[PDB]
């Protein structure tokens, strides 16, 4: 009932955003294969 | 003028692919160079003269 229950696994995660500047590669069919960050490591 | 788009050019059968969302194509200098027909789907290539 209300009281009593029995549920199988479960699992999620919960993110937050921020403005940020991306770098997008497409490929020849017009999908996107790869992004790099901007301002988080100096090589990035 | 394909959905208000007041151009000049050669209109010919394009391959390249569409994704569903996808309606118009874009260069490296802004320039339109492909259009889906509002009445039937299809795929253009828009070349100048
Ligand atoms: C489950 O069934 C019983 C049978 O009478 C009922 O009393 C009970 O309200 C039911 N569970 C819920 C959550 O309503
Ligand atoms: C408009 O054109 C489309 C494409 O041929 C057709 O499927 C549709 O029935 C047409 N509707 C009207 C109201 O003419």
């Amino acid at each position: 009932s209300s009281s009593g229950w029995t549920a199988g696994a479960a699992a999620y995660y919960v993110g937050y955003l921020q403005p940020r500047t991306f770098l997008l590669k497409y490929n020849e069919n017009g999908t996107i294969t790869d992004a790099v960050d901007c301002a988080l490591d100096p090589l990035s | 003028n394909f959905n208000g788009l007041k151009g000049t050019g050669v209109l010919t059968e394009s391959n390249k692919k569409f994704l569903p969302f996808q309606q118009f194509g874009r260069d490296i200098a802004d320039t339109t160079d492909a259009v889906r027909d509002p009445q039937t789907l299809e795929i253009l290539d828009i070349t100048p003269c």
